[PDB]
């Protein structure tokens, strides 16, 4: 599953 | 003995935490208000959606994180989250009263609020005798960044693809850690210190299993899905 908010935070 | 590698390691983690910790908790009034069944949900979710986001602020400057994969990275924060947050949680908790203070009335938490967001004793009671027996370490800010450092490279997450790489990355902070505690902890509170918080790592894990069973039953009402936050069930799961 995709976590495009973890991934937007991690910059 | 430490070496200044390891000497800037620790002046890494020690900037970073300082980056992503506000004592003032100033950021507690753009929550949704605290209401005293189920009533601090609203509450607590927001609560630990901001402390997510910290962690991952966190966890972005630990030296070595970065060379890790996107997929890595997110396996390893979307396990270790809820660890860090119990151990930066500690800073705040008191055991005078055995519960969590931010500064004012309205943002001081204690069991019942716990309990008034669906979380029962099979959590609660153990995750009171993990604070107190963290405050009883009495750790170093130096020990205290490099735990949640530690806790959050674990190669045996579930989901890790490179855990050689994580292992080496944590291995790096590990030896670090007990170089740390050997030179510059005095006895006798350095007695067996590198067991003691070994062992508060394994109680992290029995602790987010239990909060991992409750929040998978809270969050399968829908009602209660609601009130969570998106960041929250991104990371925690739906
Ligand atoms: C009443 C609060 C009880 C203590 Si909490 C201990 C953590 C235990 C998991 C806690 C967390 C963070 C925190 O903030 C400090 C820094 O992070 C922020 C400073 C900064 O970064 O600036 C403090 C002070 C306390 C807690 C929080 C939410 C909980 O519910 C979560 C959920 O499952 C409900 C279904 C899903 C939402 C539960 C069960 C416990």
């Amino acid at each position: 599953k995709n976590h495009p908010m973890l991934m937007n935070l991690l910059k | 003995k430490l070496s200044e590698e390891q000497q800037h390691i620790i002046a890494i983690l020690l900037d970073a935490h300082h980056k992503t910790y506000d004592p003032t908790y100033a950021d507690f009034r753009d929550f949704r208000p605290p209401v005293r069944p189920l009533s601090m949900l609203p509450h607590l979710a927001d609560l630990v959606s901001y402390s997510i986001q910290k962690v991952i602020g966190f966890a972005k400057m630990i030296p070595g994180f970065r060379d890790l994969t996107s997929d890595d990275q997110i396996v390893l924060l979307k396990s270790s989250a809820i660890e860090v947050i119990m151990l930066r949680s500690n800073q705040s908790f008191t055991m005078d009263d055995m519960s969590w203070d931010c500064g004012s009335q309205d943002y001081k938490y204690d069991v019942t609020d716990v309990s008034k967001a669906g979380h029962t004793l099979e959590l609660i009671e153990p995750l009171i005798k993990f604070q107190v027996g963290l405050k009883k370490l009495n750790l170093h800010e130096e020990e205290h960044v490099l735990l949640m450092a530690i806790c959050i490279v674990s190669p045996d997450r579930p989901g890790v693809q490179d855990a050689k790489l994580v292992e080496a990355i944590q291995d790096r902070l590990s030896n670090t850690l007990q170089t740390y505690i050997r030179c510059r902890h005095p006895p006798p509170g350095s007695h067996q210190l590198y067991a003691k918080m070994i062992q508060k790592l394994a109680d992290l894990r029995s602790l987010n299993e239990e909060h991992s069973k409750q929040y998978r039953s809270l969050s399968f009402q829908p009602e209660n899905s609601m009130k969570l936050t998106p960041l929250v069930l991104e990371v925690f799961g739906n």
